[PDB]
């Protein structure tokens, strides 16, 4: 028998949606304090680690 | 704040025959001309809709 | 999907548009021959390819 073998792999998935904010923890002017740390809860986005 | 709005017309829902409503899309997929057997969370037909 | 319930033709995420996937196209490989004493060459069919 005889299979035409496949040439390569493709990975095609749905275009970059929504950041997650990691512009405003990372870039902020001034950060809050040590005793006093502002908590943010970040979801529905995906998480750009590059 | 909270006002008591009375003028409760206490009266009782009534029932009605549901025919053919309440089908919907039970997966996110193309058929052509198939006459496709599913088994999902559906409504029967002829209930008793309030 | 189809009547045999296999996929046929899926959405391209990023640009919006309807593609078919129609098989690997395998097939199956029939030898004609004489006789080794008749003689010693052969012919290959190919079983239902283009
Ligand atoms: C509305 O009336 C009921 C009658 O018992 C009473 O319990 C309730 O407190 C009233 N609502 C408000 C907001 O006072
Ligand atoms: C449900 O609908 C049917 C059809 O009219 C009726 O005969 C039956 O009484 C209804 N059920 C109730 C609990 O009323
Ligand atoms: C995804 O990005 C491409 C650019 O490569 C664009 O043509 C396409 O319209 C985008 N998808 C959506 C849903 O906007
Ligand atoms: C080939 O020649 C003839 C014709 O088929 C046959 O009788 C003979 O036995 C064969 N010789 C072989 C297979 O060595
Ligand atoms: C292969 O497909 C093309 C497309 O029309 C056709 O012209 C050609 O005759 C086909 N060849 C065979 C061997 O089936």
């Amino acid at each position: 028998n005889f299979r035409v073998q496949p040439t390569e792999s493709i990975v095609r998935f749905p275009n970059i949606t929504n950041l997650c904010p990691f512009d405003e923890v990372f870039n902020a002017t001034r950060f809050a304090s040590v005793y006093a740390w502002n908590r943010k809860r970040i979801s529905n986005c995906v998480a750009d680690y590059s | 704040q909270c006002v008591n709005l009375t003028t409760r017309t206490q009266l009782p829902p009534a029932y009605t025959n549901s025919f053919t409503r309440g089908v919907y899309y039970p997966d996110k997929v193309f058929r052509s001309s198939v006459l496709h057997s599913t088994q999902d969370l559906f409504l029967p037909f002829f209930s008793n809709v309030t | 999907r189809d009547i045999a319930d296999t996929t046929d033709a899926v959405r391209d995420p990023q640009t919006l548009e309807i593609l078919d996937i129609t098989p690997c196209s395998f097939g199956g490989v029939s030898v004609i021959t004489p006789g080794t004493n008749t003689s010693n060459q052969v012919a290959v069919l190919y079983q239902g390819v283009n």
